[PDB]
């Protein structure tokens, strides 16, 4: 089986650099070229360059020449890519792929985030209906998780008992910090009779919160 | 690895590239000159999916196998990567097949465009071989 | 570089229908184009190579043809599993170039959003900021426009929206849209309206909250 295993997510300050590795098993590693590709959300894919591991030979896309830098350990069977002087514009998913003309074998991707923000803990605010919803047959409750760095945060409701009717939204950026929100629709027999809690976990900072949703005052 | 004008001639000579299929030792060092400029890691890519490799700039389509070229023959039956070593044997050994192939050295554009007849001996000037 | 341009950017198809994707090269890349599929998150996956050779494992439903500067991937009878992004890449020259992607979404009957607005929690007001939130869950099509208004005046600064990928089970979208203020500005207004305009209605969906009512 031919496999390419890459390194995990990286979160970096602007101006630093990073080194993405690509361990490749299942073939004469000195034979094929490793090509690197970048996928920024909002762009297509962009070819960065290639390395023929062990030969000393590399070729850069003129754009990246000077900012990407390919090396390889024939011992270990790992090709590496360094990107230096990171700007916001560097935040993307990078991939190694073995150079077949087509790229039939790819690595799993590596996500790079570049930011000055520092690990921040989210505040969970419950969003209980002020009025309305409630009294009808389904009621929608929510959780607002804001101003956290970095991703991911994990949201479950009732520790996963409540799985259907959930919508957890994509994490959007607000002034260097992330914001997120989840919604759950329960039958009106459930809330407020039974408790409905949103469990929020953010590993980046060891945080675990649970917010019970309660009727607002009025 | 970047051979010397004569440092090369010598390794080229030892490999018996002189008078090869009527090709003097000069015909070769002139090509390896204009081609890779004596660099053993030289690579250049074409607009056909192919790549020329090492000192003699052998090409993946017919000659070697780099796993990514279309309509690959691998006449020299070798991984192109071998063509990148400092040991010009892969290369020198492979050029020998190219010649057999009845165009002769015309196959080396930079030869056949920079040292046709001319005075290829130039390159051996003072090359105590 | 050789620029490949793809069409259409997006495509909504009902399952079982046939589709053609177009990839046009800025110059003859001869027979040197491959098509990949990408579901959200994961690496691309080769469907076709050198315009038309089957890579084993790929469903016969996918076929390609073409030559010169125009290539086409055809997906005869689209399942629900063929939906993602679709790219063509060239291996003719360097840099290698990818087309901009064709995003294939599932078409489904129009469905109107259920809108919910929530006021700021007590807890929040203590940090001297107030987010009013607005869920518009399970709609189709995806085109939807939200407007916030505070005491009749529309408001545009401080609004943050987010959309869900298409529901796997029911093919709908949802989006939350949050208006964040300072406690201090929040406390000098009465009504927070959230109007949605959408295909499914000749008039807007409007959810309001009035601090002074109860």
């Amino acid at each position: 089986q031919v496999q390419l295993q890459e390194s995990g997510a990286e979160v970096m300050k602007p101006g630093a650099s990073v080194k993405i590795s690509c361990k490749a098993t299942g073939y004469t590693f000195s034979t094929y070229w490793i090509e690197w590709v970048k996928q920024r959300p909002g762009h297509g894919l962009e070819w960065i360059g290639e390395i023929l591991p062990g030969s000393g030979s590399t070729y850069y896309n003129e754009k990246f020449k000077g900012k990407a830098t390919f090396t390889a350990d024939t011992s270990s069977n790992t090709a590496y890519m360094q990107l230096s002087s990171l700007t916001s514009e560097d935040s993307a998913v990078y991939y190694c792929a073995r150079g077949d003309g087509n790229y039939g074998y790819w690595g799993q991707g590596t996500t790079l985030t570049v930011s000055s923000a520092s690990t921040t803990p989210p505040s969970v605010f419950p969003l209980a209906p002020g009025s309305a919803a409630q009294t009808n047959s389904m009621v929608t409750l929510g959780c607002l998780v804001k101003g956290y760095f970095p991703e991911p945060v994990t949201v479950t409701w009732n520790s996963g008992s409540l799985s259907s009717g959930v919508h957890t939204f994509p994490a959007v950026l607000q002034s260097d910090l992330y914001t997120l929100s989840s919604s759950v629709t329960v039958p009106s027999s459930p809330r407020p009779s039974e408790t409905v809690t949103c469990n929020v976990a953010h590993p980046a900072s060891s945080t675990k919160v649970d917010k019970k949703i309660v009727p607002r005052d009025c | 690895k970047v051979f010397g004008r004569c440092e090369l001639a010598a390794a080229m000579k030892r490999h018996g590239l002189d008078n090869y299929r009527g090709y003097s030792l000069g015909n070769w060092v002139c090509a390896a000159k204009f081609e890779s400029n004596f660099n053993t890691q030289a690579t250049n890519r074409n607009t056909d999916g192919s790549t020329d490799y090492g000192i003699l700039q052998i090409n993946s389509r017919w000659w070697c196998n780099d796993g990514r070229t279309p309509g690959s023959r691998n006449l020299c039956n070798i991984p192109c990567s071998a063509l990148l070593s400092s040991d010009i044997t892969a290369s020198v050994n492979c050029a020998k097949k190219i010649v057999s192939d009845g165009n002769g050295m015309n196959a080396w554009v930079a030869w056949r465009n920079r040292c046709k007849g001319t005075d290829v001996q130039a390159w051996i000037r003072g090359c105590r071989l | 570089d050789i620029e490949l341009t793809q069409s259409p950017a997006t495509l909504s198809v009902t399952p079982g229908d046939s589709v053609s994707l177009s990839c046009r090269a800025s110059q003859s890349i001869s027979n040197n184009l491959h098509w990949y599929q990408q579901k959200s998150h994961e690496s691309p996956r080769l469907l076709i190579k050198y315009v038309s050779q089957s890579s084993s494992g790929i469903p016969s439903r996918f076929s390609g043809s073409g030559s010169g500067t125009d290539f086409t991937l055809s997906i005869n009878s689209v399942e629900t599993e063929d939906f993602g992004m679709y790219f063509c890449q060239q291996s003719n020259s360097w840099p290698r170039t990818f087309g901009g992607g064709t995003k294939l979404e599932i078409k489904r009957a129009d469905a109107a959003p259920t809108v919910s607005i929530f006021p700021p929690s007590s807890e929040q007001l203590t940090s001297g900021g107030a987010s009013v939130v607005c869920f518009l869950n399970n709609f189709y099509p995806k085109d939807i426009n939200v407007k916030w208004k505070i005491d009749g005046s529309e408001r545009q600064n401080g609004v943050l929206n987010s959309w869900t990928d298409q529901d796997s089970k029911d093919s709908t979208y949802s989006m939350s849209s949050t208006l964040t203020l300072t406690k201090d500005e929040y406390e000098r207004h009465n009504s927070y309206t959230c109007e949605a305009t959408h295909k499914t209605s000749t008039s807007p969906i409007v959810k309001s909250f009035n601090r002074n009512e109860c």
